[PDB]
């Protein structure tokens, strides 16, 4: 029933959970409380696919077999600068060093 | 506050629920809204936050618990991060 | 031998269901308190076993002796089969600490002879060599049973 997400934008990443039946709009609400930005000023993506506010996370492809606590699903975030929404940009994480010779 | 911000050495900012972060005794003491880790990288701190949701979700669970996956390359750094955070 | 199986000779039909990603090594504690290893359960399997009322069982990872849970507790004691109903022993992985989880992964990758070559704190070197041990855990559970035998509770 619960889905585990990583809402990401720039070098910002939010770890939160929600129900599979919860809507994309309600997720924007959770973001509003945290990053102080109204739902109408934010866009949520799933691998460069804009999501509809009326759709459930389940419908959007976020299920218990895809949004697991140990491997949360990623949701793209884009804010509103002037008339045009900014481009979706997710800064990747650093790369781990070379595997130790003893491993 | 309902959420807290953990900042990696390379600048990434992770917003996690306060209860979830309290899983770490070190963080539970550091808070006394933001915490800056000059020694923990993003590829490590993201796994730490994933462990927090995992721990809070399964600690009091009668059902079967899945394995917490740890890639070989992140094992040594995650161990040191876990040792410092008391996780 | 304070932590041992009671010799009642009363059969108790049990079912060992392994609901964990690990190969489980069931361990029966004999009448003298000695750990006795039984056939290993593959990841996901379950077998109907014949045990007795009062016996003591404990489950660990077959390759690393990492602790596992059985019906949420540490020890399983087969009870009386109410109308022939088999008693269920659900073997699950506990929520290990992230530190312990990392130690398990590192131990599984590095030979014990090479722990000193890892670039980590001196304290973490000690934690790596402090491998999960059945006799150590038994000495603990035995001492806990002795503490309950001394304190009211």
């Amino acid at each position: 029933m619960d889905v585990f997400l990583m809402i990401r934008r720039h070098k910002t990443t939010i770890f939160t959970d929600a129900k599979e039946s919860s809507t994309v709009f309600e997720l924007k609400r959770i973001v509003e409380g945290i990053l102080k930005r109204p739902p109408d000023e934010q866009r949520l993506y799933k691998d460069d696919q804009l999501l509809d506010d009326g759709k459930t996370l389940g419908e959007c492809g976020f299920t218990s077999q895809t949004a697991r606590p140990q491997a949360p699903a990623t949701v793209g975030l884009a804010f509103r600068a002037d008339d045009t929404f900014e481009a979706l940009c997710i800064e990747p994480f650093s790369s781990p060093p070379e595997l130790p010779d003893v491993m | 506050m309902m959420y807290v911000k953990l900042i990696s050495s390379d600048g990434h900012e992770f917003i996690v629920k306060r209860e979830h972060a309290l899983t770490s005794g070190t963080i539970k003491a550091m808070l006394s809204n933001e915490v800056n880790f000059r020694e923990i990288p993003s590829h490590v701190l993201s796994k730490v936050c994933m462990y927090f949701t995992y721990k809070v979700r399964y600690t009091n669970s009668s059902t079967e618990i899945p394995e917490f996956p740890i890639a070989p390359e992140i094992a040594l750094e995650l161990l040191m991060a876990a040792n410092f955070l008391d996780c | 031998p304070v932590l041992r199986s009671v010799n009642s000779r009363e059969p108790s039909q049990v079912i060992f269901c392994n609901r964990s990603p690990r190969v489980v090594l069931p361990v029966w504690l004999n009448f003298d308190g000695e750990p006795q290893p039984y056939p290993t359960l593959p990841p996901g399997t379950g077998r109907r076993i014949h045990s007795y009322r009062g016996h003591l069982w404990l489950f660990r990872d077959a390759g690393t002796h990492d602790g596992l849970l059985v019906n949420q507790t540490e020890l399983f004691v087969p009870s009386l089969n109410v109308d022939g109903q088999p008693i269920f022993a659900n073997i699950t992985l506990p929520v290990y600490t992230l530190k312990e989880r990392c130690l398990q992964v590192v131990r599984s990758l590095v030979k014990p002879e090479n722990y000193r070559r890892l670039d980590i704190v001196r304290s973490l070197y000690e934690d790596l060599e402090d491998h999960p041990n059945v006799q150590k855990d038994l000495e603990r559970l035995t001492q806990e049973r002795i503490a309950h035998q001394r304190m009211g509770d």
